[PDB]
């Protein structure tokens, strides 16, 4: 795993492969606290969260689609390893609407 | 010139008239590999 | 014009090669006497009668006497597919 | 029984989007828990280092040491 | 500076080792795939020799299935990115047909034979005036300045090759 | 490796259609630490943390 | 980039060109430090060697349904091919010229292909979906060559003249 | 000149009601919390805010106070020299009393 | 300053150039940096790209009110802007060959423009508040190019040179 997760860290930050050590350090602490999730596994119950959240954010084109690439998915191969990856998708989701502020104004604080 | 490839899908009358736009494109995309090579 | 040629010549190729399907119906309406234009559009308004004891029927509006010897000479030409000839 | 499972329905949707929103912020509340103690950890392991110890006086222990077997070399 | 497209082969050379090492890691062998040198002009003559059915250092000749195996790797394919891996195999191939009629045809000679037909023999004698023609043709072969100039150039043997070669695979023997 | 190329071209899709913002060669590392087992919670968590700290140092 | 896009070219598959078989070949999404904008031309640039392997299995099906004419509608288009192959040849002595090319000339040199490829694959599908064999195929063909956009007529014209050829050997021995 | 910390610096001075040095430890604790990742709550829709504040007003019966409010809405949008005007409005929103 | 000043001169606004189409420009000058001496003689010279925009719009309004002259005699006025605008980046490398040339270079320039540019501007404007068309605007323009200033009165003669050339297009076939 330390190879996998600090190889991370260069890319994130794009630069540094020494200069990443704060973080490196810092993502195998956060590692190292032990998360409890809400709901483990089912393929359906994850599919539906991504589904409503299409919806939601008025990209219903795209929710029709991502239904599409789900079947697509299995056939290519099949993941045992799914829920946690369309997790991941799911909680970097962003709406179409707004900013979030400035954060390239918010370093000089 | 998004607008006028638009037009470019792929009567006659009507064909040979959009194909007149296209063959008028070869001598602008001729000014293009022009002005690409000052700049390279 | 008369400042630089080039915008003559760019609507002349417009010109040129939009004209040109239109014209060869016409040259084959004259050497064939039939011309290839369908039955759901009319395109130039010149027409062939499927009946044997009429010749053609020009379609209205749904240069112009030079317009006037295409009707003449297709009727003619139309004619003479249907004759034998001596 | 029909308007009841209606408005069963549409409180389960408005419920999921709550619970999601409550799920999100004990994340990011993690975050700060652990993001404050790493900060911490930083400013104690240096205080520790200067003050627990003379850096001035281990530097002179060498000093010393690496004079005193020069000497002792030409010797 | 230039983008990739300017920046002539290396570029995206550096791209496509860059590339390939990203999804290298989740498949797991003894040793992963790594690229032993050819040069371009290196390999251009070691598939003019495949043409006659010889072997040279990516070719392994298989007497299992009579063919010939090029390197499945990341084994160098140029500078193209595993095409040649792909583009090579069809022409290594074309050259395995060349090799089967060569066989064929110094089994069918009687003088290892007196039961097999007179017939089946005269096949043989117009067979190896097309053999000869492709050994002048392979000599033909350079310039290539591309895998192309030689695989469109028996684009027009090849369809040939194909009819040619398996109207004999069944078996038809004498006045048959 | 046949294999491994095909998944990564419709993943590609969800990704780019759901807005999470990963280039290619970093979609790769997550499926290699979900692969080798880890909490979805922790995973999210930090690229969420990393992202927040890399445009504030950058600017 | 300048061998390794004529191999792309012909239709192959590059591991920077992945091959899905949803969409023929195509340039894979987003390749880091190459702006994303220069891609969306080059998923055009691979349109044109996508359908033309949809191109070769059409002719190697039928050589190397049945029909004398359908293998003599595969030597009625491989002459189409041949200004197209003879392109990728003029691309290749331009490279040793100045081997910096950009992708602009290459982009420039298929726009006359653009519009000649898809048309004849359109062609070559309402063949395959009526089941046509033999004669009739002539009459479709001809029609076709009655055609807009002089390249494509007279490339429709080619293909009309070998299986003509066809007829013009049964019509020869029985007359 | 009006960097995130000077900003900050003057919000303690004067409230405290003291000088710049002994509002100094007050500051540090401030500069803590600004730091402290918070992830954006709106992320769409000014219209939504506004429909809070409205509630806000109706809730403490203060209805005259929410018919002034909507058309000063108008106004402030009008005159757009705020391009940030949500984030105020939901800080306005939080100091909502009778 | 010098660069935003060389492309504010050709008619691309700033918003240290405001100009707010048509009705008028303001200088927006409430610089620092800039001197109050070095920017009073930079609103001189922007009020010859105030000219220098009131004249290409009407160029472009009637090349793309009736009168076959109006736009003959638009393409007779962009061959009078042709070393203006050639005169532009000739001065784009002048402050590439050194920088240490200033705004006063820019002063030095644009004063053998100054003689041409609000005396050929009230001539259109003379022709447009009439509304004047036809062959009189040639009459026009030539009972000006009687008048003096010695570049005015060459340049003129050059504007009535071309829209006379089309007069003369009409009488040769109508002969």
């Amino acid at each position: 795993p330390n190879v996998l997760l600090q190889n991370l860290c260069c890319r994130i930050l794009g630069k540094g492969e020494a200069d990443v050590a704060q973080q490196f350090q810092y993502a195998v602490r956060v590692i190292g606290s032990n998360f409890a999730p809400t709901v483990e596994r089912d393929e359906f119950l994850v599919t539906e969260k991504i589904k409503k959240e299409f919806v939601r954010q008025r990209r219903e084109a795209d929710g029709a689609l991502f239904s599409e690439l789900h079947r697509k998915l299995q056939s290519q191969g099949v993941l045992k390893n799914r829920w946690s990856i369309l997790y991941l998708l799911l909680s970097l989701s962003e709406d179409p609407r707004k900013q979030p502020n400035k954060t390239s104004s918010f370093a000089a604080l | 010139v998004f607008r006028l490839q638009k037009f470019i899908d792929e009567f006659r009358t009507y064909q040979a008239f959009m194909w007149a736009l296209y063959k008028y494109f070869i001598s602008f995309k001729e000014e293009l590999t022009e002005i690409e090579k000052c700049i390279i | 014009g008369e400042a630089s040629e080039q915008t003559v010549s760019l609507l002349f190729c417009l010109w040129v090669e939009t004209v040109r399907p239109y014209l060869e119906i016409v040259d084959e309406w004259i050497v064939h006497g039939n011309l290839f234009d369908p039955a759901k559009e009319f395109i130039i308004q010149r027409n062939k009668d499927v009946p044997f004891n009429h010749r053609d029927f020009w379609y209205a509006t749904y240069l112009k006497p030079v317009l006037k010897q295409i009707i003449m000479a297709g009727k003619s030409m139309q004619l003479l597919k249907n004759l034998k000839c001596r | 029984a029909i308007q009841i499972n209606f408005i069963k329905n549409m409180i389960e949707e408005t419920l999921d989007d709550f619970r999601e929103a409550c799920h999100r912020d004990i994340v990011n509340l993690q975050v700060e828990m652990i993001k404050q103690f790493h900060i911490q950890s930083s400013e104690i392991q240096m205080l520790l280092e200067r003050y627990s110890l003379n850096e001035s006086l281990v530097s002179e222990i060498e000093k010393l040491r690496e004079e005193n077997k020069r000497l002792r070399a030409n010797f | 500076e230039p983008y990739v497209t300017e920046a002539g082969r290396e570029a995206f050379d550096k791209l496509y080792k860059l590339h390939e090492g990203g999804l290298q890691i989740l498949s797991a062998t003894t040793l992963q795939p790594q690229l032993v040198l050819l040069e371009e002009t290196d390999l251009v003559k070691a598939v003019l020799n495949v043409l006659i059915g010889v072997v040279s250092s990516t070719f392994s000749y298989n007497q299992a299935l009579q063919s010939f195996a090029v390197k499945q790797g990341v084994y160098i394919s140029g500078t193209s990115p595993d095409n040649v891996s792909s583009l090579l195999t069809q022409v290594a191939e074309y050259g395995t047909y060349y090799t089967r009629l060569s066989h064929f045809s110094l089994l069918t000679v009687l003088d290892s034979s007196h039961s097999n037909g007179l017939v089946f023999q005269a096949f043989t004698s117009g067979l190896r005036k097309y053999l000869q023609y492709y050994r002048a043709c392979v000599l033909s072969t350079p310039a290539s300045l591309t895998l192309l100039t030689i695989s469109f150039l028996f684009r027009k043997l090849g369809r040939q090759l194909r009819y040619l070669a398996e109207l004999c695979c069944a078996f038809p023997t004498g006045v048959k | 490796m046949s294999a491994v190329r095909e998944t990564m071209d419709v993943l590609l899709e969800i990704s780019r259609l759901l807005n999470t913002g990963l280039d290619m060669e970093t979609l790769s590392i997550c499926v290699r630490l979900c692969e080798q087992g880890i909490n979805p919670e922790a995973l999210s968590s930090v690229i969420k943390e990393l992202r927040r700290a890399s445009d504030t140092l950058k600017a | 980039m300048i061998h390794e896009l004529l191999l792309a070219l012909s239709g192959y598959p590059g591991s920077i060109f992945t091959w899905n078989k949803r969409t023929g070949l195509q340039v894979s999404q987003d390749i880091p430090f190459l702006h994303p904008g220069e891609t969306s031309v080059l998923n055009r640039l691979c349109k044109l060697g996508t359908d033309y392997i949809r191109f070769t299995e059409f002719i190697e099906q039928y050589t190397g349904l049945h029909g004398i004419y359908l293998r003599a509608f595969c030597r009625g288009l491989d002459s189409i091919l041949q200004p197209y192959r003879q392109a990728l040849l003029d691309l290749e002595q331009e490279f040793l010229a100045d081997p910096h090319l950009s992708i602009s000339h290459i982009n420039y040199s298929l726009d006359q292909f653009h519009l000649l490829f898809p048309s004849i694959m359109v062609v070559v599908e309402q063949i395959k979906s009526q089941k046509i064999h033999g004669c009739q195929i002539l009459e479709t063909v001809y029609k076709h060559s009655c055609g807009g956009l002089p390249p494509v007529r007279s490339a429709l014209e080619k293909t009309l003249a070998v299986c003509h050829g066809v007829m013009y050997k049964q019509l020869s021995a029985w007359m």
